[PDB]
């Protein structure tokens, strides 16, 4: 439930030009081939990220903008990024496209802000330096925070 | 505003200055500093910083002790949004190896980080401080120090710093 | 004190002249570590620009 906008999250937000709709699309019957020919996770990754470089390596004399992208994909670390990017915006569009927005989303938000009133509360309030509960709870507010991150 | 007028200059900033501005660096930077102060008063504690440090970067109890000493100029205790800020452009991903040579160019003054106390003179101190903060051979540092100090003094003067930034960031790129 | 004074100063004198000369041989091989340098990065530049211009 990423609950965000499918208008504003298929606005092409690719810099290339490329239809980010187009492309969910063509991952998705990627994706279902994959499916019907019992793929293996690595050979379906290793599929994606070839779809997406190929999507990225149009005709090179049409902008070097899709020269840098091939660039960009031909390295390790940066075109793992950039796929992971790719996948998540991928999926949060296909679950918006039929309907996304459902319940638990506002649970979640009530969550989260009692957590946060709580944790400004202990922050607030600390009488012992030396205490072991408020200690506690700020290492528990603050490894929530960094496995959130 | 997008994100005060301040950040926005310093984000134009920091665009000009590197080849790559990123996407909601800044914003990300203060949705972790937002997490980290549970009170939301613009101020994280030593302790959620050490925390922070230690998920992030996996630094030393002491190294994180000695940079939160170093950022936090006012001794109040406390690190505020702004230096955390500051604290992670100064990183900005240490590991890699443009890192270097991004650090090299430092900031727009690029003597006020190194100069911890505020002299206009680094010392023995700072030096070893700053090699804690970026990882460097012990010869290599002194043979650096050797060479900026031409008068002897073991002091480095703004225009010589500047002039040592200049000439390595020139052997860098050449 | 005679012998003394001579001894002191003649030292003195004896060990003045030594540190002006390894300072003097320090001062020539910084000098000659910064020309190394200058010569270093005007070849440099010099390929650079002939790299610059035959491409």
């Amino acid at each position: 439930t990423a609950n965000v906008s499918v208008s504003d999250v298929c606005e092409d937000f690719d810099e290339e030009g490329k239809s980010v709709r187009n492309r969910i699309r063509k991952y998705s019957q990627t994706i279902s081939i994959r499916d019907s020919l019992n793929l293996e996770p690595e050979e379906i990754q290793q599929q994606a990220r070839r779809e997406l470089e190929l999507c990225h390596g149009r005709s090179l004399e049409h902008g070097e903008d899709h020269e840098e992208s091939e660039t960009s994909l031909a390295s390790s670390t940066s075109e793992s990024l950039i796929f992971s990017l790719w996948k998540p915006h991928r999926t949060y569009w296909t679950e918006q496209q039929n309907r996304l927005p459902l319940p638990l989303m506002e649970l979640m938000e009530t969550e989260v802000l009692d957590i946060l009133k709580k944790a400004l509360i202990t922050y607030r309030s600390t009488i012992g330096r030396n205490h072991f509960m408020t200690k506690e709870l700020q290492g528990y507010i603050e490894g929530i925070r960094k496995r959130r991150n | 505003m997008k994100l005060t007028p301040g950040c926005f200059l310093w984000y134009l900033y920091m665009d000009k200055i590197y080849c790559l501005l990123s996407l909601r660096n800044v914003k990300a930077l203060m949705v972790y500093f937002h997490l980290l102060d549970v009170h939301h008063r613009n101020t994280l504690n030593d302790v959620l910083f050490f925390h922070f440090l230690q998920h992030v970067t996996n630094l030393n109890k002491s190294q994180i002790g000695m940079i939160f000493d170093l950022l936090d100029w006012t001794a109040v205790g406390e690190i505020g949004f702004d230096q955390f800020y500051v604290l992670i452009c100064i990183l900005l991903a240490h590991q890699d190896h443009l890192e270097d040579h991004f650090m090299y160019r430092h900031s727009r003054p690029v003597f006020e980080l190194l100069d911890l106390d505020g002299e206009m003179n680094i010392g023995a101190a700072n030096f070893q401080n700053y090699r804690f903060l970026f990882n460097i051979k012990k010869q290599e540092l002194r043979d650096l120090f050797h060479d900026f100090d031409i008068t002897g003094d073991r002091l480095l003067n703004y225009k010589e710093f500047k002039l040592y930034t200049i000439f390595c960031t020139d052997k860098s790129i050449d | 004190n005679m012998f003394v004074g001579v001894m002191i100063m003649h030292t003195e004198d004896s060990m003045k002249k030594f540190e002006r000369d390894l300072t003097l041989e320090r001062n020539l091989a910084i000098m000659e570590e910064k020309q190394i340098i200058l010569k270093r990065q005007q070849e440099e530049v010099n390929r650079l620009m002939n790299t610059q211009k035959s491409g």
